[PDB]
């Protein structure tokens, strides 16, 4: 019951980390957000799309 | 004068001399229907969602 | 009642034609017979232009004379043995009978005079509901706005939240009957929680409407919040297979398909009445949104990317955007030389300014107009 | 005043089309307006969006 829930926690965590990576910054070349968050760009900008939208 | 109490066995005799309480009408307890009806009247006041079977309730 | 469906099917017969001379017409006529209707038969015949069987009309009118006779007589017996709450009821059967006989003025007057009686709430209110109902039936407007105000008061005083919901279903459907979808959004969208008013239509129809209008006038995160995540929709939106398919296609960025289902449903609207010629307003708008939603994440993108996505040729795509750009309904602008599209964001002020001035002018024109009148 | 108005109207014209219009003399208005334009576009587009893509299928 609490396990499958981790998915929620994980999501809320990713969203934040991102918001903090672009917090102070402009035109931050997206490969940087990637290597900082330690994840492939394709699904980063996959999400950043979702957030912008 | 509507004088409407309970347990007619309580009221005195002098108040029963056949002619003196014109039409003696009696109230029945409230069954599924009456309740159902009553139930539908009161539940109508508040915001009641769908999928609500009142009968099951009575 | 009067059963709307008669009206809907009537409109169906009106259609661009389409003739046919199919299910519709004979469905109507079939419900003339069992309804011994009349005021139609001349009204409809004069409209559609196809009368015949002067005999049938006479039969219908005859039986009508029989029952109107009867109710009149019944009422007569009451006058000598009233029966306050009773009299009004026989009247309700009178004007109601005018509803089965679908004569507007008659049930109108009948109901009115019944209000002088009525006394209660369900009679003074719900009766009004029916009176307006006629409004919906005829395709009027004002006749309703003045009565929804009445019921509005009757509900504002006391009443309950059971009548208020039907009420919002009527008001809502109305809002759809005009270009006012925003007002219908919250109204209808909130009508999913409760919907006892199957009087008008069924539940899945209604569903398609509230989902339609919802998709149209809700924001993206409140679309996901109130519709895509509709507990009452999931069980229903699975019952369908059209609007939903479009709604999802949008929300999830699966455009190219979104379009097809959009056209489909459009071809399903012109059939309805609540939209009638709004089928042209709806799709227009639903074109913009996507174009908008597609750009919002880009400061520049190339046509062939878009065209490829939606699966249309460039030239046609360019031709489409050209409709929405000059109207400042879309914050794009195009460069055809390089086949590129860049997005210029708008300023809040620019929005209101254009809206404020438009609104101010409308009020000014109305002020002056009637000024001269009262001036002379 | 009404009569005066009528007289003015008469002087300005008669008129041909105006008379016809008068004879014809309804309906509503809904709420707001502009710009209507043509129609049979959306599906036409899709009819072409197919054809287009069908042409692009042909491509």
């Amino acid at each position: 019951i609490i396990s499958t829930h981790l998915a929620k926690l994980y999501d809320n965590l990713l969203e934040q980390n991102l918001i903090r990576v672009i917090e102070p910054f402009s035109r931050v070349q997206i490969e940087h957000i990637s290597s900082l968050i330690k994840l492939s760009k394709a699904d980063v900008e996959r999400k950043l799309s979702q957030m912008i939208l | 004068v509507i004088m409407a109490t309970n347990r007619i066995d309580i009221l005195d005799s002098a108040l029963l001399r056949p002619g003196r309480i014109d039409r003696k009408i009696e109230f029945p307890p409230p069954n599924e229907e009456a309740r159902l009806d009553i139930l539908k009247i009161h539940s109508r006041k508040m915001n009641l969602t769908r999928g609500i079977n009142l009968r099951k309730i009575a | 009642n009067p059963d709307l469906r008669i009206a809907q099917l009537r409109f169906l017969l009106s259609l661009p034609e389409h003739r046919g001379d199919a299910a519709v017409r004979d469905e109507l006529m079939a419900a003339v017979r069992d309804n011994n209707m009349a005021p139609y038969y001349e009204a409809l015949c004069k409209s559609l232009d196809w009368q015949i069987d002067v005999d049938l009309l006479n039969k219908m009118k005859k039986a009508n004379e029989d029952e109107l006779k009867r109710l009149d007589e019944e009422l007569e017996d009451a006058e000598k043995n009233l029966g306050e709450s009773e009299i009004r009821d026989a009247m309700m059967a009178k004007a109601e009978y005018l509803c089965r006989i679908g004569d507007k003025e008659g049930a109108l007057t009948a109901f009115r005079k019944t209000y002088d009686k009525t006394v209660a709430l369900g009679h003074r209110l719900d009766i009004v509901f029916y009176l307006l109902r006629i409004g919906l039936f005829y395709m009027d407007n004002d006749l309703i706005t003045r009565n929804t105000e009445k019921a509005k008061s009757l509900i504002e005083e006391g009443g309950d939240w059971d009548r208020r919901n039907r009420l919002k279903v009527y008001q809502g459907l109305y809002c759809v009957a005009i270009r006012d979808f925003k007002q219908a959004a919250e109204l209808f969208l909130d009508t999913v929680s409760t919907f006892t008013s199957y009087e008008l239509m069924d539940y899945k129809t209604f569903v398609t409407y509230t989902v339609y209008v919802s998709m149209i006038a809700l924001e993206r995160p409140d679309l996901r919040e109130k519709v895509i995540k509709g507990a009452e929709i999931l069980e229903v939106l699975h019952s369908l297979p059209a609007v939903r398919q479009y709604l999802f296609s949008l929300y999830e960025c699966r455009y190219s398909v979104f379009f097809q289902s959009l056209a489909v449903v459009e071809q399903e609207m012109k059939k309805d009445w609540l939209f009638a010629p709004h089928y042209r307003y709806y799709v227009r708008e639903m074109r913009i949104h996507a174009y908008s939603q597609l750009l919002e994440s880009y400061r520049s993108l190339t046509l062939g990317y878009m065209a490829e996505a939606f699966g249309v040729g460039v030239e046609f795509i360019d031709q489409e955007l050209s409709r929405f750009i000059a109207a400042g309904r879309l914050h794009c602008k195009i460069d055809k030389v390089n086949e590129i599209v860049e997005t210029n964001r708008p300023d809040s002020k620019n929005w209101q300014y254009q809206e404020t001035i438009k609104k101010g002018d409308l009020l000014l024109n109305r002020v002056q107009k009637l000024s001269r009148v009262i001036n002379m | 005043e009404k009569k005066q108005p009528v007289d003015l109207g008469l002087l300005e014209e008669d008129d041909e089309f105006e008379e016809f219009p008068a004879e014809d003399w309804d309906a509503h208005v809904w709420e707001d307006n502009w710009d209507d334009d043509n129609v049979e576009d959306d599906f036409s587009n899709q009819l072409r969006a197919e054809l287009e893509k069908h042409g692009y299928k042909m491509e």
